[PDB]
């Protein structure tokens, strides 16, 4: 492989806030990487990194940001009990005050129905409302995400259970993550049923609708602050107390070191339908990385041994083109055919 | 061939085993056993540097104050000088002082 | 210098083959009984006494006399003999050691170890103004950088007696000055950290505490306590888990591993 640094930048500091890239959300094409750093929405571009907009709408530090999944707005949730919504032009349109400090944000794919999990409720922000359509859950809503179809909003609760709910906040599922509550869930914007239940204990839970895993629940070598699916669920960008981002096959087998950074990658997010990843650090340093996958191959003129799934090799015997991969389950470096 | 006996068969490897034994025992508190296993190389001085074993025995046996071996060491350190003439003459002066 | 006495003592035990370098080696294995790098720990809410050293005096007098060359009677060596003597560590025996040292410290009332032992004797007997006077006449000599680490030890000793007086920030800047003549001052790090904690600065205090843990050979439990305490009060939600890793590297049985950090662990992680 090679994981080229697309760009890497220390964020600007203003309003006297801790320079931490708290949350990372993407425009659905992946052009504007929207990093909520400190109390700012430091809007960059995920190909260059230039600060397109420094959006200083919050009072306290912005704990969380989320772009519209349909691509119209990006909001900002902080500890100041409000959420300031910025359009795709990065202009503050709505600022609605909740009943608790914001824990996480998520937007609808159908409309701009932002969900804003507070410490006691979830501030469902309809595309133009000033109201807080709260989700009074007895357990603290620690993680939210909207399914890519635009109907379900999984309110991960501070009880070890991801309580998947609707756009009105009705409990439907009791996802059995275990004793650890899951502050980091994310519906993949292409997968409505794959919930990445990343916790602090290291367990890589790729949970389904009712609470069953997809792949093996891998115990990471580091406590992960964010786990995300690279290449729409084939690869995994894990980022935690390891100061960087690793690449893993969706089995949970190591591929390469994605990031090379300074501090805690609080949020990791692949650039959607790209090779890049949002690596924003505890120092706020946001960095895309070119996860370019070369078909490393040997060839005895008939068995084209191109590496695919990056722990396996899909060797196609070009006379027959039988594409049955070799289950190495470990990262392939160089290949040759006799 | 080699020295008589299976215990003296690999007399070159035995020679350097006893020499590394001497080198280790010179700084492990076993300087006298280093002298004995360098008297082992008094036969095995041909394959190694004879001046090395000679100076080893002479300058860690005189400093062990074995007076007969002190006299023999100063005989070697004055007669037939294989020891370099600076330290050979220094220990010659010591022989003219001690003996 | 980095506080690794095991490998250092293994090295020094094989140094018994020369009469002068082995002599200073043996002087060092008996000097480490009371002074490895520096000892200025008479801060407020702190004290220093070693009643277990009834065997340390025995081994100090045993390995004491084994010094080679001409080292069996120096001012450093006789003050090390009296180091074993107050390491006998009985109150009347500490007074006797102080008097024997006073026959030694008044010989050179400008040297650091003699009046430093004055200070230690005067502070484990609580006469701290006398220790202040003895450490002020430590630096009665002009600025010659020959005992710069020992100068730092005496400066921090005056600093912690000043802490006992009531003022804080003076010892903070003296402990910052301690970073000049050695890059491994863990006791200074913990001390300055406590001082800034008094003047409302806590994240830097925790950084000093974890540096101290780095140079206390994986020792941060109460240091780890104030580590996690300073990591917690700033309400930086994803934080206080680096200090979790730091204190479980200190002690895997660290007992505060779910109260000052689990208000940050699971109360955070992209909060």
């Amino acid at each position: 492989m090679r994981t080229v640094v697309a760009w890497q930048e220390t964020p600007p500091e203003k309003d006297g806030v801790r320079n931490v890239c708290y949350d990372l959300c993407f425009k659905p094409d992946g052009s504007q990487v929207v990093a909520g750093i400190g109390n700012r929405v430091l809007v960059y571009d995920a190909a260059d990194g230039d600060l397109l907009h420094a959006l200083k709408g919050h009072k306290d530090s912005i704990y969380c940001v989320a772009y519209a999944q349909n691509g119209k707005r990006f909001a900002s949730g902080g500890a100041d009990k409000t959420v300031i919504i910025w359009t795709s032009k990065a202009e503050g349109i709505l600022k609605y005050t909740h009943n608790d400090a914001i824990q996480c944000l998520s937007y609808n794919p159908v409309t701009q129905q932002l969900a804003s999990a507070t410490g006691s409720d979830v501030g469902l922000w309809s595309p133009e409302q000033k109201s807080v359509a709260k989700h009074k859950v007895a357990s603290r809503i620690c993680s939210i995400s909207w399914t890519a179809d635009g109907a379900y909003l999984a309110l991960g609760c501070f009880d070890g259970v991801i309580s998947i709910r609707d756009k009105g906040g009705s409990e439907k599922h009791r996802i059995e993550t275990g004793p650890s509550p899951v502050w980091s869930i994310c519906w993949n914007p292409v997968e409505t049923n794959v919930l990445c239940a990343g916790c602090f204990d290291g367990v890589l839970k790729f949970y389904m609708m009712s609470g069953q895993q997809k792949s093996k629940d891998r115990e990471l070598a580091f406590d992960p602050l964010c786990v995300s699916y690279f290449s729409s669920g084939e690869y995994i960008t894990v980022s935690g107390t390891d100061k960087t981002v690793h690449l893993y096959t969706r089995d949970g087998t190591y591929l390469t070191k994605i990031a090379d950074r300074d501090s805690w990658v609080w949020a990791v997010r692949p650039r959607p339908k790209h090779n890049f990843v949002a690596v924003g650090t505890e120092g706020g340093g946001i960095a895309m990385f070119q996860l370019i996958f070369s078909t490393v191959h040997g060839l005895y003129q008939d068995r084209y041994a191109y590496r695919d799934q990056m722990t396996d090799v899909i060797i196609q015997h070009l006379i027959t083109e039988q594409k049955v991969r070799i289950k190495c389950k470990d990262y392939v470096k160089k290949i040759a055919v006799y | 061939s080699g020295e008589a006996g299976v215990d003296s068969a690999w007399r070159g490897a035995e020679a350097y085993h006893f020499w590394l034994l001497a080198h280790r025992q010179l700084y492990a508190g076993n300087v006298d056993l280093a002298m004995r296993t360098a008297l082992h190389l008094r036969e095995y001085e041909d394959l190694l540097d004879p001046v090395e074993i000679y100076s080893f025995l002479a300058l860690a046996a005189f400093y062990n104050q074995f007076f007969g071996q002190c006299s023999k060491a100063f005989i070697k350190l004055e007669s037939m000088p294989s020891i370099p003439n600076d330290k050979r003459e220094s220990f010659a002066d010591l022989a003219m002082s001690i003996f | 210098y980095i506080n690794n006495p095991r490998e250092a003592l293994k090295e020094l035990n094989l140094a018994r083959k020369d009469t002068r370098w082995g002599s200073q080696a043996i002087l060092h294995m008996v000097e480490i009984y009371l002074n490895p790098d520096n000892d200025a720990v008479w801060e407020e809410k702190e004290n220093a006494d070693t009643p277990e050293s009834r065997q340390a005096v025995a081994t100090a007098r045993s390995l004491l006399k084994q010094v080679r060359g001409a080292d069996t009677t120096t001012q450093r060596y006789r003050v090390l003999e009296s180091y074993a003597i107050m390491a006998g560590k009985d109150k009347n025996e500490i007074e006797a050691s102080l008097n024997v040292l006073l026959d030694l410290a008044n010989q050179d009332p400008n040297n650091v170890p003699v009046l430093l032992a004055m200070a230690t004797g005067f502070m484990m007997l609580k006469q701290t103004p006398k220790a202040r006077n003895q450490l002020k006449r430590v630096q009665k000599i002009q600025y010659k950088p020959d005992e710069a680490e020992e100068f730092e030890r005496s400066w921090l000793l005056l600093a912690d007696i000043h802490i006992q007086g009531g003022k804080y920030d003076l010892a903070q800047d003296l402990c910052q000055k301690c970073l000049k003549y050695n890059k491994s001052c863990a006791k200074a790090w913990e001390i300055m950290g406590q001082i800034m904690e008094r003047e409302q600065a806590y994240k830097d205090a925790a950084d000093h505490y974890e540096n101290a843990w780095k140079h206390e050979n994986q020792a941060s439990a109460q240091v780890g306590f104030k580590l996690a305490f300073n990591y917690l009060k700033a309400r930086r939600y994803v934080e206080a888990v680096d200090v979790c890793h730091k204190v479980i590297k200190a002690f895997p049985d660290y007992p505060k591993i779910r109260k000052e950090i689990l208000e940050k662990a699971r109360m955070g992680l992209k909060p």
